RNA sequence: GGACCUGGCGGUGCUUCAUAUCCCUCUAGAGGAGCCUGUUCUGUAAUCGAUAAACCCCGAUCAACCUCACCACCUCUUGCUCAGCCUAUAUACCGCCAUCUUCAGCAAACCCUGAUGAAGGCUACAAAGUAAGCGCAAGUACCCACGUAAAGACGUUAGGUCAAGGUGUAGCCCAUGAGGUGGCAAGAAAUGGGCUACAUUUUCUACCCCAGAAAACUACGAUAGCCCUUAUGAAACUUAAGGGUCGAAGGUGGAUUUAGC
C-alpha cells in the first residue's frame, strides 16, 4: 500500500520524528527556484491564458 | 568495467568500513548478509513481503536516527520476532536514544503486527577498515 | 512514492556532476541541509518530552504539548533568519593583499615553510611566489594533460635565502 | 502516492478483478461445459461480456513494486532486475549471492 | 538462571554509553523511554488508518489502534451506554439531559452506571494523551443534580454516592447521606461501610476514645445488616489509626486478632499498617522489637498474592525498622522473605526499591564482617540499585574499622562510575582515610595514584563555571600523599594553591616538607616552607626557622631572607 | 532428555538464475545469482506426545535466524472400533 | 563535558562465573558483555582481523552464547518433569505394528514472519497393512481394486492421503471415514460381481 | 598499523584471561584447554559459513596473529646496532657476507626429498623485502657451497635453507581380501566415469563370468566397444577366464558405465596380482580416475566454448 | 621564425611474437533454397531507444485487449499524490554497463638528473631511484593443486541509457497533464542472425544398437499455404497445439566469412 507508506512518513515528518533527506532536498531546490523567478503558475493563470 | 556496490580507489583519504570495502562477489565469501530470514530458502514463501519490510525498516531507521547510524542495519527474524541491531555514534544524549528506542519499537510493532526490538551498540567513531 | 526516495549523498552526487566526461578534459556548490535541524522539531510544532524539550519540568515529567500558531510562526521565522545569517557569512569575501597585479600570483606571500619532521621550524623565513605557470603535456590516453609549475623564494631577511621549483 | 499513473491503473485493475472474481467464476462455469443448453450458454456469454473491462484478469500486469517496470520482473520478489540487483549486490537479500561454478 | 551481578537491570540498553551511571539516570532513562512509547501510541491513536493492515496470524488484538470516540450518533439509551463505557463524563451528562428533556425513559441500571462514572471521577474528565491538598467535591455538581432528579433510587444509588464523596474528601456529606439510606430502610454493602469508616475518622478532629466509639458502632451496624467485612474493612481501620499512635497500639492489635478469628487472612498491607503504627519516633526497643519479631515468625516462608493496594509498602517498612533496631539477623529474615517465590515483586516502585536497599546495605556495612560486606556490595551494586553518595561513605567507614585500606582505590573507581565524582563529602572522606596514617611503600604508592585522580576531579569540576573551590583538608591530604609516595615534584607545585585559594596549611604537611628538603639538601625549598608558614603567622614557624638554621646551610641571601621573616617575627 | 536420535545430511540444493547486467542493451553480458539451501535431518524415535511437545518447543524457540524447520510426526493409532469386524 | 562511556563490564567478570546468567536467552553479540578477545574479518595486508568493538560481521552471526554445554544441561534438567515414559513393551518396530497397525503422518512448518499459516500443514497421510485388517479372500481382493494405486503389493501397505479439507483435524477424520467405508464395502458383495 | 612491545604484552594478557573464560563457558578444565579446543569452541559459539576461513571468527595467541615486526635498529644515541645498517638490507647482506666468508675458509683448508626455500620464505627468515635477483644471487652462492667439500659446520648452515619437498608415493592402495559365507575370497572397489558410478566385486577364482546389474555382460553391453573396455584390465595382466565379477552401475550413458566398470574392476583386481603387476596397470592408465567431465555453458555464448557468430560487419 | 620536449601518426627499420590464432594447415558452418526472427528502406492518421569493431531474437527471461509511451475521436481540471509531465538536454549527472582487457599497469608522498626549461630517472660482475595504496597475483566457488567461472585498477570512445528509478538546468499547467472508446503495428525491396533441408553415415516402423521395409514426379524435403478441431482468454482469420489437405524451392551453395585446443 504505497498510500499508507507515503502518508505515514509524511505525517511523521510534519511531527518532527522523521527526517526525509530527499524531501528536504526537493524543498531547497523549490525555494531557490522562487528566488530565481521560476515559480509554478496558478491554475488557469498559465503563460497561455 | 563493473560498478555495482564498489567504492572506487581515490587518493588514500577516503575511509571505508568493512562492508563498504567488499564488492558483491565477496558476499558469502568474506562478508555475510545484512538480513536473515527463511523467505529465500527452497520451498519457503513470502520472500516478497519480507523484502518490502526490510527496505522500509532501513529507510525508517535512517531518518529516525539522523546522523547517528555508523553502519548498515542487521535485521534478524525468529518466529514472529523482529530484531534490529544498529551501530550508532556517541553524539546524541542518552535520553534521546532511549526516547527514540521506545518510540521506534512501539511504532514498528503496531505497523507490522509483531514484537519488534532494537539493540544499539555505540562506537566513538565510524570504524575504519581501510583508506581507499 | 516513499520507496523511490534516495539519500542526501546520492542526491548531491548526481546534482553536482563533479564526476563525468564534462569534467575530464576541460570540456554548483553542495549544501548540508541537516545542518541546523533539531531532532524532534516539525511543522506542527509538537513538544515531545525527552526529545526536543526537557523530559522533566519542576521535578515532574512533562506531557505532550503543541506550540500555538503564533508561537510556531516565531520558530519558523527564527529558523529562516538563522539560515540567512549562516549563508551571509559564506558570501563575505576576505580582503586579499594583492601581489604585483590584482590577478597575479607573483609577489604573494605563502607563509613560512612547514615544520620539519624532527621538530624543525622555520618561523623566521618568509615565502614569496615569483611565477605560476600552467604547463601542458600530451599523453597517449588522456591527451592534453594539465599541470602547475611554481617558482617560490624563501628568506629570513638576514642574508639566508633560496628558491625552488 | 504510487510510482506512476501506470501503476495506479494496475492497482485499480487488481481491485476490480478481485470484486468480480466470484461472479465471473460462476458465469464462466455455465459456459465451460457441454451439459447445459446452448440457449442458456449464449445468454451467459453475453452476461460475462457485459461486465466492466477492468474486471478481466488478463489485463493485470506484474509490475515492479518499487519502480513500476513492466518487464524484467522476478515474480518471487516482485522486483525488476535492476532493483533486485541493487539490493542483492549490497547483501540485503537473505541468502542470495553471486553464482560461480 | 540467576541475576547477573555485572549488569544493570534488563530494562536498560546493555551498552557502556547507554547504561545508567547513577540513580538519577536510572530513573530518567526509563522515563525517556516511556515518553517515546507514549508519543508512538499518541500517533497510532491519532492516525489509526496507518496501522489497520493486519498481517499477523494468529490475530494480535493488543497491537491494533484504540478508538476512544463514540460511534453511535443517535439520541437514545443504547447511545448513552456507549459514552458511559468510554468514560465520557461531559458527553454522557449531555446525552442524559437531552435524553431526559425529550421524555424518553432511561433504565435504572443505566442511571446507576452514570453515577458510578460521575462519583468516581468527581464530574471531571479523566486524563488523556493530548487534546493534591483540598477537597475536590464541588457543591453543585452533575452527580448530585442527577441524583436528586433521579425518579427511583435503590441501594446501589446511595452506595455509589457515599463512596464517591469519601473518595474526594467530602467526608461530612457522606455521613449525612448515610443517614438517609437508613431512614429509607435500605442496606448498604461492605464497600460502602469501608468508606464510612474512613469518613468517621477524617470528618472531625477528636480524641481517640470518641473516634474508637463511633467505629465500633459502624462495625456493629454492619453486623445488624448481615454484611460481612472484607480485608479492606480491617485495613482501613488500621490505616486510619495511624494518627493516634500510642493510644491505638492495643486497639490495633485487637483488630488483627479479630481478623484471624473471623477467617480473613492478613495481607502484607495489614502488617505494614501495624508496622507504621508501632514505628513511632522514640525508643523502639520497648514495643517495636517484639512486634517485628512476631510478624516475621508468622510470615516466614509464605508466598503472597496481591490483595490490597498497600501490599507493596511492607518490605520498605520492615527494613526501616531493622535499621532502627540495628538488627542484622532480622534484616536477613526480611530479605529472606523477599526472596522466597515471587515475593520480590512486592518491593514497590523505584523510590521504594532504592530506600529498601539503602537501609539494607548500610546495615550490612555496619554490623557484618567486611569479607561478607564486600560480597553483598558486589551482588547488590549496580545489579539491584545504584548507591547514594552516603552509602559509599558508610562503606569506607567499614573498611577503616576492618583495617583493609587497600580497597580504597577501588571504592573511588566505583564512586565515579556511580555519579559521585564531584561529591564534596565523598572526596574529603577518601582523602582523610588515605592520609590519616603512614603505610608501607606499596600501599603508599597506590594512595598517590588515587589522590592524583581525585585532584583531577577537583580541577575539572562542572562547578568550573564558578571559581574552583578546594577544601582546606583536601589540599593538605593530597599534598601529604604525594610526599609519602616520593612524588615530591608534585607536592612542591601544589604549595602555590595554598596561597591562591588562601587555605591554611596543616602543621603535619609543613614538617614533612622539611624532611623532603633535608633529604634533597635544598635550602631554597626549606626557606619556601618557612616563607609559607610565615605568611599565615603560625607559631611552629618561629620554631621551624630555628630548625632550618641548624639543618640546612644558609647562604647570605637565604640568611637575609630568614632575617626578613625574622623581621616579621 | 533420554531421546534416541540419529542425524544425516540430505543433499544440498542450489537454485541459480540469470539477469542482465546493464540497464539497457548489452544482451550478451549477464550476472548470475544463486540461493543455497543446506539440510540437516534429526530423526527421533519412540517418544510420547508429552516428550515431543517439550523437546520441539525447546529446539523450535532456539531456531537460529535464517533457519526453517519441517517436522514430520508419525503417530501410532489403533484400528477404529467399526473396522474390527464386518457388520454382517 | 561530554558523556564518557563506562568501561566494558567484562572487566568485572570472574573467570569462574555462571555464564548462562549473562546470556540466558538468544541475544545479539555484545562486545561489552562477551569476555573473549575474538576477532573477525578478512585482514588487510600485514594487518589483523578486526577487533570485536564495532564489528558488524560478529553482529551478523546467529551466535550460540545462550546455548553453551553448561546451559543446555541445566535446561534439560528442568525439562525432565514435563516428559513421559515410552512403554517398555514396545521395544521394536515389529511390536509397535502388532499393537498399533495404523500410522498417521502430519507435518508442521516453522518459518519466520508475522503469519504462522502454511497450507501444507493440513495434509494427513494414513498408512495401514491389509494384513492387520480382518479381511477374507473376497474382501481383500475387492479392497485392492477399489483403492487402486493407493495400495503397494510389495509392502502390502494402503496409503490414504487426504488434503481436501481446510483443517488437519478434518482431513484426519476424513481419512478414518475413508478407511471405514472401504472396509465395509469390501465385505459387501453386489450382484454385478458375479460377472467377473 | 605499527605494533609496539607494550601493545603485544597487553594482547597476551587478554588472551590468557579470555582463554580461561572460554573454558568456563564450555565447562572444561582451564589448565588442559588447548588451541584445538579453542578453535572448536569458537566454531560452535560463532558459527560462520563464509567460504574463506581467514574471514571467520578467530581467537588465537597474539604471536600467531600480529605480523612479526623488526625491532629498533638504533639506540638512544642514534648509533645503528648492525655494521651493515646503511645498506638498507643488513639482514640479507649479513647473510651473503657469512656465506662468502665460509667459501673462503674452505679454500684455505683445501635432491629428491629436499628443495631450496622460495623467496617468500627467505623474506621471513630475514624479515626483509628482497628482489627476484637478490634471491637468485643467494641461491647461486649456496649451490656453490655444496659443490665444495663442506664439513659438518657448513652442512647445518645449508640445511637451514632447504625445505622438505615431500613426494607422495604413487603406489596404488590394495583393497583387503574378504570372504563370503561360502568361504570364497573376493575383493571390492568402486569407479567413476562422468556421471556413472560403478561398484565391482572380483572373486579370486572364477570362469570369467561378469554380471552387470544381474545381467550377463554381453547382454548388458551390446556395443562391442563397451565389452572391449571390460576386457582391457583382465587381458592386460593375462587373466581372462580366471575370475568371476558382479558389478552394479548407475548413471551416465553406455560408454561412461563401461568406463566406470573398467576402473572398478581394475582396482579390485589389484588384490590378486603382484606388486609389479599393479605398477604396470598404473602406468597403463587403468587405475586413474578420468577427470574429464562436461563443462558448463556460459552466458553470452552458444556453448561451453562455442561463441555466437560474430555478426557480419 | 630558430632549436627542442611530449604525444599521435608513418604505403617506418631491426628483432621477437599472436596458439583457436594474423596467414597456411584441422573440423563443422555462414554466404545459394524455404521458413522463423531483428534491422534498413517503403508504406501507414499511428511510438521510443540501440544502430563500425563495442547495433541488428539488442532494452523484451517477450506487444491480440492490457502492456503503451503511438494515432483518431470524446471527456476531466487542486487532478491516485502537500499535484502531474515516457517534455528537451546521456554534451549537466547519479545509478548500471559496453570497449581495449584473450591487458599489467595506475599512483599519493619524496629523492635525484637536466646550469633548478618543457621534461627525465635503467644496466644485478648493477650506473638514482624509494615508493603506501589500487589492479594483476594470491585466495575463494564449481569435481583437485587442473580447467571453467568469478575478478580485472587508472584511463580511452563527451561510448550506451533522462523511456528502470532518481535528478541539475530549461520548458508545459483548461495541457507537453489525466481518463475512456476504437485503431496501426504492413511488405515493392534489401540485409543480419537463426531453424529445417537438399538425403543412403539417408527415410519409415519395431527396438534403444545382431531387424523388416522405403529409396526420384505417390522418393527426400515446410515448423509455409489452405481447412477443421482443441487449449488459454471476456474477446483468437490472428496466439499455441493437433489433425486433414497440400508436396513447393532445395540436388550441398561464388567472392567473402564465423566458431572451436
Ligand atoms: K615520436
Ligand atoms: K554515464
Ligand atoms: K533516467
Ligand atoms: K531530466
Ligand atoms: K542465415
Ligand atoms: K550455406
Ligand atoms: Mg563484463
Ligand atoms: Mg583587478
Ligand atoms: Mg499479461
Ligand atoms: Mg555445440
Ligand atoms: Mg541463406
Ligand atoms: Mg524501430
Ligand atoms: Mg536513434
Ligand atoms: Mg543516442
Ligand atoms: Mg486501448
Ligand atoms: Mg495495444
Ligand atoms: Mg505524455
Ligand atoms: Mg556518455
Ligand atoms: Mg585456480
Ligand atoms: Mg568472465
Ligand atoms: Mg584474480
Ligand atoms: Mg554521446
Ligand atoms: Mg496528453
Ligand atoms: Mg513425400
Ligand atoms: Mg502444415
Ligand atoms: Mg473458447
Amino acid at each position: 500500500n504505497h498510500h499508507t507508506y507515503a502518508e505515514l512518513m509524511q505525517t511523521l515528518r510534519f511531527l518532527g520524528l522523521y527526517r526525509d533527506e530527499h524531501q528536504d532536498f526537493m524543498d531547497e531546490q523549490k525555494r531557490l527556484k522562487k528566488l530565481r523567478g521560476k515559480e509554478k503558475p496558478k491554475k488557469g493563470e498559465g503563460k497561455r491564458a | 568495467k563493473n560498478r555495482a556496490a564498489r567504492v572506487r580507489v581515490s587518493k588514500g583519504d577516503k575511509p571505508v568500513t568493512y562492508e563498504e570495502a567488499h564488492a558483491p562477489h565477496y558476499i558469502a565469501h568474506r562478508k555475510g548478509w545484512l538480513s536473515l530470514h527463511t523467505g529465500n530458502l527452497d520451498g519457503e514463501d513470502h520472500a516478497a513481503e519480507r523484502t518490502v519490510e526490510d527496505v522500509f525498516l532501513r529507510k525508517f531507521m535512517w531518518g529516525t536516527f539522523p546522523g547517528c547510524l555508523a553502519d548498515q542495519l542487521v535485521l534478524k527474524r525468529r518466529g514472529n520476532q523482529l530484531e534490529i541491531c544498529a551501530v550508532v555514534l556517541r553524539q546524541l544524549s542518552p535520553h534521546k536514544y532511549y526516547f527514540l528506542v521506545g518510540y521506534s519499537e512501539t511504532l514498528l510493532s503496531y505497523f507490522y503486527k509483531c514484537p519488534v526490538r532494537l539493540h544499539l551498540q555505540t562506537v566513538p567513531s565510524k570504524v575504519v577498515y581501510k583508506y581507499l | 512514492s516513499f520507496f523511490t526516495k534516495l539519500t542526501a549523498d546520492e542526491l548531491w552526487k548526481g546534482a553536482l556532476a563533479e564526476t563525468g566526461a564534462g569534467a575530464k578534459k576541460g570540456r554548483k556548490k553542495r549544501k548540508d541541509l541537516n545542518r541546523g535541524q533539531i531532532i524532534g522539531e516539525g511543522r506542527y510544532g509538537f513538544l515531545w518530552p525527552g526529545l526536543n524539550v526537557p523530559l522533566m519540568k519542576n521535578g515532574a515529567v512533562q506531557t505532550i504539548a503543541q506550540r500555538s500558531k503564533e508561537e510556531q510562526e516565531k520558530v519558523e521565522a527564527d529558523m529562516i533568519q538563522q539560515r540567512e545569517e549562516w549563508d551571509r557569512k559564506k558570501k563575505m569575501k576576505v580582503k586579499r593583499e594583492r601581489g604585483w597585479s590584482g590577478n597575479s600570483w607573483g609577489g604573494i606571500s605563502l607563509g613560512p615553510p612547514d615544520p620539519g619532521p624532527c621538530g624543525e621550524t622555520y618561523e623566521d623565513f618568509d615565502t614569496r611566489i615569483l611565477e605560476v605557470r600552467n604547463v601542458f603535456t600530451m599523453t597517449a590516453k588522456e591527451g592534453r594533460k594539465k599541470s602547475i609549475r611554481v617558482l617560490v623564494a624563501v628568506g629570513n631577511g638576514k642574508g639566508a635565502a633560496g628558491f625552488s621549483i | 502516492h504510487y510510482v506512476d499513473w501506470r501503476m495506479w491503473r494496475d492497482v485499480k485493475r487488481r481491485k476490480m478483478a478481485y470484486e468480480y472474481a466470484d461472479e465471473r467464476l460462476r458465469i464462466n462455469s455455465l459456459r465451460k461445459n457441454t451439459i447445459l443448453p446452448k440457449i442458456l450458454q449464449d445468454v451467459a456469454d453475453e452476461e460475462i461480456a457485459a461486465l466492466p473491462r477492468d474486471s478481466c484478469p488478463v489485463r493485470i500486469r506484474n509490475r515492479c513494486v518499487m519502480t513500476s517496470r513492466p518487464r524484467g520482473v522476478k515474480r518471487r520478489w516482485r522486483l525488476s532486475r535492476i532493483v533486485f540487483r541493487h539490493l542483492a549486490d549490497h547483501g540485503q537479500l537473505s541468502g542470495i549471492q553471486r553464482a560461480t561454478w | 538462571v540467576n541475576r547477573d551481578t555485572t549488569a544493570v537491570p534488563y530494562v536498560f540498553q546493555d551498552d557502556p554509553y547507554l547504561m545508567p551511571a547513577s540513580s538519577l539516570e536510572s530513573r530518567s532513562f526509563l522515563l525517556a523511554k516511556k515518553s517515546g512509547e507514549n508519543v508512538a501510541k499518541f500517533i497510532i491513536n491519532s492516525y489509526p488508518k496507518y496501522f489497520q493492515k493486519d498481517i499477523a496470524e494468529p490475530h494480535i488484538p493488543c497491537l491494533m489502534p484504540e478508538y476512544f470516540e463514540p460511534q453511535i450518533k443517535d439520541i437514545s439509551e443504547a447511545a448513552l451506554k456507549e459514552r458511559i463505557e468510554l468514560r465520557k463524563v461531559k458527553a454522557s451528562v449531555d446525552m442524559f439531559d437531552q435524553l431526559l428533556q425529550a421524555g424518553t425513559t432511561v433504565s435504572l441500571e443505566t442511571t446507576n452506571s452514570l453515577l458510578d462514572l460521575l462519583c468516581y471521577y468527581g464530574d471531571q474528565e479523566p486524563s488523556t494523551d493530548y487534546h493534591q491538598f483540598g477537597v475536590t467535591w464541588r457543591a453543585k455538581n452533575n452527580a448530585e443534580r442527577i441524583f436528586s432528579l433521579m425518579p427511583e433510587k435503590n441501594e446501589h444509588s446511595y452506595c455509589t454516592m457515599i463512596r464517591g464523596m469519601v473518595k474526594h474528601r467530602a467526608y461530612e456529606q457522606a455521613l449525612n447521606l448515610y443517614t438517609e439510606l437508613l431512614n429509607n430502610r435500605l442496606h448498604a454493602d461492605v464497600y460502602t461501610f469501608n468508606a464510612l469508616i474512613e469518613a468517621t475518622v477524617c470528618a472531625i478532629n477528636e480524641k481517640f476514645e470518641e473516634k474508637w466509639s463511633k467505629i465500633l458502632e459502624l462495625l456493629r451496624h454492619m453486623v445488624a445488616q448481615k454484611v460481612k467485612p472484607n480485608l479492606q474493612t480491617f485495613n482501613t481501620i488500621l490505616k486510619c489509626l495511624r494518627r493516634f499512635h500510642v493510644f491505638a497500639r492495643s486497639p490495633a492489635l485487637q483488630v488483627l486478632r479479630e481478623m484471624k478469628a473471623i477467617g480473613i487472612e492478613p495481607s502484607l498491607a495489614t502488617y505494614h499498617h501495624i508496622i507504621r503504627l508501632f514505628d513511632q519516633p522514640g525508643d523502639p526497643l520497648k514495643r517495636s522489637s517484639f512486634i517485628i519479631y512476631d510478624i516475621m515468625n508468622e510470615l516466614m516462608g509464605k508466598r503472597f498474592s496481591p490483595k490490597d493496594p498497600d501490599d507493596d509498602k511492607f518490605f520498605q517498612s520492615a527494613m526501616s525498622i531493622c535499621s532502627s533496631l540495628r538488627d542484622l539477623e532480622l534484616a536477613y529474615q526480611v530479605h529472606g522473605l523477599l526472596k522466597t517465590g515471587d515475593n520480590w515483586k512486592f518491593i514497590g516502585p523505584d523510590q521504594h526499591r532504592n530506600f529498601y536497599y539503602s537501609k539494607f546495605f548500610d546495615l550490612i556495612c555496619l554490623m557484618e564482617q567486611i569479607d561478607v560486606t564486600l560480597k553483598w556490595y558486589e551482588d547488590l551494586i549496580p545489579s539491584a540499585y545504584f548507591p547514594h553518595s552516603q552509602t559509599m561513605i558508610h562503606l569506607l567507614q567499614a573498611l577503616d574499622v576492618a583495617n583493609r585500606l587497600e580497597v580504597i582505590p577501588k571504592i573511588w573507581k566505583d564512586s565515579k562510575e556511580y555519579g559521585h565524582t564531584f561529591r564534596s563529602d565523598l572526596r574529603e572522606e577518601i582523602l582523610m582515610l588515605m592520609a590519616r596514617d603512614k603505610h608501607p611503600p606499596e600501599l603508599q604508592v597506590a594512595f598517590a595514584d588515587c589522590a592524583a585522580d581525585i585532584k583531577s576531579a577537583y580541577e575539572s569540576q562542572p562547578i568550573r563555571q564558578t571559581a574552583q573551590d578546594w577544601p582546606a583538608t583536601s589540599l593538605n591530604c593530597i599534598a601529604i600523599l604525594f610526599l609519602r609516595a616520593g612524588r615530591t615534584q608534585e607536592a612542591w607545585k601544589m604549595l602555590g594553591l595554598f596561597r591562591k585559594h588562601n587555605k591554611i596549611p596543616r602543621s603535619e604537611l609543613l614538617n614533612e616538607l622539611m624532611d623532603s628538603a633535608k633529604v634533597s639538601n635544598s635550602p631554597s625549598q626549606a626557606i619556601e616552607v618557612v616563607e609559607l608558614a610565615s605568611a599565615f603567622s603560625l607559631p611552629i614557624c618561629e620554631g621551624l626557622t630555628q630548625r632550618v638554621m641548624s639543618d640546612f646551610a644558609i647562604n647570605q641571601e637565604q640568611k637575609e631572607a630568614l632575617s626578613n621573616l625574622t623581621a616579621l617575627t | 532428555l533420554g531421546i534416541s536420535i540419529k542425524v544425516h545430511e540430505p543433499p544440498r540444493k542450489i537454485e541459480r538464475f540469470t539477469l542482465l547486467q546493464s540497464v539497457h542493451i548489452y544482451k550478451k553480458h549477464r550476472v548470475q545469482y544463486e540461493m543455497r539451501t543446506l539440510y540437516r535431518c534429526l530423526e527421533l524415535e519412540h517418544l510420547t506426545g508429552s516428550t515431543a511437545d517439550v523437546y520441539l518447543e525447546y529446539i523450535q524457540r532456539n531456531l537460529p535466524e535464517g533457519v526453517a524447520m519441517e517436522v514430520t510426526k508419525t503417530q501410532l493409532e489403533q484400528l477404529p472400533e467399526h473396522i474390527k469386524e464386518p457388520i454382517w | 563535558p561530554r558523556r564518557k562511556a563506562l568501561p566494558p563490564r567484562t572487566e568485572k567478570m570472574a573467570v569462574d562465573q555462571d555464564w548462562p546468567s549473562v546470556y540466558p536467552v538468544a541475544a545479539p553479540f555484545k562486545p561489552s558483555a562477551v569476555p573473549l578477545p575474538v576477532r573477525m574479518g578478512y585482514p588487510v595486508k600485514k594487518g589483523v582481523p578486526m577487533a570485536k568493538e564495532g564489528n558488524l560481521e560478529l553482529l551478523k552471526i546467529p551466535n550460540f552464547l545462550h546455548l553453551t554445554p553448561v546451559a543446555i544441561k541445566k535446561h534439560c534438567e528442568a525439562l525432565k518433569d514435563f516428559c513421559t515414559e515410552w512403554p517398555a513393551a514396545l521395544d521394536s518396530d515389529e511390536k509397535c505394528e502388532k499393537h498399533f497397525p495404523i500410522e498417521i503422518d502430519s507435518t508442521d512448518y516453522v518459518s519466520s514472519g508475522p503469519s504462522v499459516r502454511n497450507p501444507r500443514a493440513r495434509v494427513v497421510v494414513l498408512r495401514v497393512k491389509l494384513s492387520s485388517l480382518n479381511l477374507d479372500d473376497h474382501a481383500k481382493k475387492k479392497l485392492i481394486k477399489l483403492v487402486g494405486e493407493r495400495y503397494c503389493k510389495t509392502t502390502d501397505v494402503l496409503t490414504i492421503k487426504t488434503d481436501r479439507c481446510p483443517l488437519r483435524r478434518q482431513n484426519y477424520d476424513y481419512a478414518v471415514y475413508l478407511l471405514t467405508v472401504l472396509y465395509h464395502e469390501s465385505w459387501n458383495t453386489e450382484e454385478w460381481e458375479k460377472s467377473k | 598499523e605499527t605494533y609496539t612491545e607494550d601493545f603485544i604484552k597487553k594482547q597476551i594478557e587478554e588472551f590468557n584471561i579470555g582463554k580461561r573464560h572460554l573454558a568456563n563457558m564450555m565447562g572444561e578444565d582451564p589448565e588442559t584447554f588447548t588451541q584445538e579446543d579453542i578453535d572448536r569452541a569458537i566454531a560452535y559459539l560463532f558459527p560462520s559459513g563464509l567460504f574463506e576461513k581467514r574471514a571467520r571468527p578467530v581467537m588465537k595467541h597474539p604471536e600467531q596473529i600480529f605480523p612479526r615486526q623488526r625491532a629498533i635498529q638504533w639506540g638512544e644515541d642514534g648509533r645503528p646496532f648492525h655494521y651493515l645498517f646503511y645498506t638498507g638490507k643488513q639482514s640479507y647482506y649479513s647473510l651473503m657476507h657469512d656465506v662468502y666468508g665460509m667459501l673462503l675458509n674452505l679454500e684455505k683448508h683445501q635432491v629428491i626429498g629436499s628443495r631450496w626455500l622460495i623467496k617468500e620464505e627467505l623474506e621471513e627468515m630475514l624479515v626483509e623485502k628482497l628482489s627476484d635477483l637478490d634471491y637468485m644471487q643467494f641461491i647461486r652462492l649456496l649451490e656453490k657451497l655444496l659443490t665444495s667439500q663442506c664439513g659438518a659446520a657448513e652442512e647445518e648452515f645449508v640445511q637451514r635453507f632447504r625445505r622438505s619437498v615431500t613426494l607422495e608415493s604413487k603406489k596404488q592402495l590394495i583393497e583387503p581380501v574378504q570372504y563370503d559365507e561360502q568361504g570364497m575370497a573376493f575383493s571390492k572397489s568402486e569407479g567413476k566415469r562422468k556421471t556413472a558410478k560403478a561398484e565391482a566385486i572380483v572373486y579370486k577364482h572364477g570362469s570369467g563370468r561378469i554380471k552387470v546389474n544381474g545381467i550377463d555382460y554381453q547382454l548388458y553391453f551390446p556395443i562391442t566397444q563397451d565389452r572391449e573396455q571390460l576386457m582391457f584390465p583382465f587381458h592386460f595382466v593375462d587373466r581372462l577366464g580366471k575370475h568371476d565379477v558382479t558389478c552394479t552401475v548407475s548413471g551416465g550413458g553406455r560408454s561412461a558405465q563401461a568406463g566406470a566398470i573398467r576402473l572398478a574392476m581394475a582396482k579390485a583386481l589389484c588384490s590378486f596380482v603382484t606388486e609389479d603387476e599393479v605398477e604396470w596397470m598404473r602406468q597403463a592408465g587403468l587405475l586413474t580416475t578420468d577427470p574429464r567431465v562436461r563443462e558448463r555453458k556460459k552466458p553470452g555464448q552458444e556453448g561451453a566454448r562455442r561463441k555466437f557468430t560474430w555478426k557480419k560487419r
